[PDB]
């Protein structure tokens, strides 16, 4: 066996998406703050985004909040980690490949409430495929 | 639709006037504080403009809500 | 004589081109950035154009002022 | 004295704000619909913009949540009053005069969150007033 630890691994760390954001990039002039206010509006944003992947793909109403949005790791780079759970259940976690297909339903939505464009607000692990670009 | 609440696209142009009894039908007392417009074309054709606003005060105003403005 | 007035006048207009609002499409503010101009928001932004910001014309024939420079 | 009532006088009626939304005429096609997930990110977005106004302007901390949001009279053409109180005290009612304080300072971001521009989201109460057209 193994004799000792390490400090890295969580019990909630194989389930979880890191988001990272940009602001002065997407935006640079006319930038608004990081405060604990914007980190609200993001996991209301969240609890909006699975409350809609339960409704229109498995016909589920099942009430997300805030609270269900468990944000770990902040950084001043604008970093964490998240993950989503049970409204009233800690113990039910929802596993990551159900919230990533949550989030690239409403990922236009996401972005247009923090004014950013899919590059200054990237998840780590979805990234955009669609559009063909037939012009002529 | 500000008074009645209705849907968005509902009571068009198509059903105007069969829309303003079912209203009155419904709830009177609502209705007469509605501020409605005689307004039909032949009286929006015929408007008496000669000798200088024909170019600069209608001509002028009909190019503004074309696609391409300071072109025309 | 008069004829070369309308030429004058219809020049004025084409010199207010080349930009892309045009200058007879939107009411002007007036101190306090609150509301229009008072007689921008009664009559037309196009009716307003010609007569205060082309001819800053007068009430009557007998009351004449200056010789409005642009024009001139 | 006065012998019968009427059925139009509330408790919270001379605190509400009665919000105007039209969806189809600022996306025509392209509009989504306005189901009960939309009226819970319309809730967080009203408890995003009261968390800034005390915050930026008063100094205090208060944790609006999305139940302090309380929403009538809900109509098919979009159409509620809302009244925004305490976070656990039913007793307080927040003023309209602050609400409408708080509004005025993050309609930009509230209008971005839904896609529509100050004009297919009225607060009737509440008039854009600023911009000065200095062009040349
Ligand atoms: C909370 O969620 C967990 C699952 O994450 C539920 O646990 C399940 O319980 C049933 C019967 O109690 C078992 O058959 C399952 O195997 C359990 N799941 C797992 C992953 O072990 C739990 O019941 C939920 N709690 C409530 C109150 O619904
Ligand atoms: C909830 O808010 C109400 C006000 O809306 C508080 O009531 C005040 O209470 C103090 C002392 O208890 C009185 O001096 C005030 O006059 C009351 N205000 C009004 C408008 O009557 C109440 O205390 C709050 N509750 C809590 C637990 O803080
Ligand atoms: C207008 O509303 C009525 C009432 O339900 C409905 O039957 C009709 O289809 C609506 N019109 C449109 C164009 O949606
Ligand atoms: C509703 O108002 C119109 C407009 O005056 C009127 O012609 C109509 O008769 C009214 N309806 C009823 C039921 O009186
Ligand atoms: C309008 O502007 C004047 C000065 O030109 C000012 O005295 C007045 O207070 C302003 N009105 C409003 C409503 O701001
Ligand atoms: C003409 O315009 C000037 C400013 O350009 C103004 O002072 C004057 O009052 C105007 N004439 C009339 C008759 O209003």
């Amino acid at each position: 066996s193994f004799v000792g630890w390490s400090t890295d691994w969580s019990p909630y760390a194989d389930q979880s998406i890191k988001v990272r954001i940009s602001l002065k990039s997407a935006l640079g002039d006319k930038a608004y703050e990081w405060n604990d206010n914007e980190m609200y509006l993001f996991r209301s944003s969240v609890a909006y985004a699975m409350r809609q992947y339960f409704l229109k793909v498995k016909n589920q109403m099942i009430l997300f909040g805030e609270e269900d949005v468990r944000v770990a790791n902040l950084k001043p780079r604008i970093s964490f980690n998240f993950f989503v759970t049970a409204p009233k259940n800690v113990s039910d976690i929802i596993p990551r490949t159900e919230v990533e297909k949550a989030i690239r339903m409403s990922r236009s939505r996401i972005n247009d409430a923090f004014r950013l464009n899919d590059n200054s607000l990237e998840f780590l692990g979805i990234q955009p495929t669609l559009g063909p670009p037939n012009q002529p | 639709i500000n008074g009645f609440d209705l849907p968005e696209g509902n009571v068009t142009q198509e059903n105007f006037v069969d829309m303003q009894q079912r209203c009155n039908a419904s709830d009177p007392a609502a209705y007469a504080q509605l501020v409605f417009q005689t307004c039909d074309i032949n009286a929006f054709l015929s408007e008496a403009v000669e000798g200088t606003g024909l170019a600069f005060i209608v001509f002028t105003e009909a190019i503004t809500k074309m696609p391409l403005s300071p072109l025309w | 004589l008069y004829y070369n007035t309308i030429i004058s006048w219809i020049m004025w207009y084409l010199f207010n081109s080349f930009q892309e609002p045009l200058p007879w499409s939107d009411c002007p503010l007036n101190e306090n950035q609150t509301g229009y101009v008072d007689e921008c928001a009664r009559s037309s932004p196009v009716d307003y154009f010609w007569y205060r910001e082309t001819l800053n014309i007068s009430t009557s024939i007998s009351d004449s002022g200056s010789i409005q420079w642009w024009m001139l």
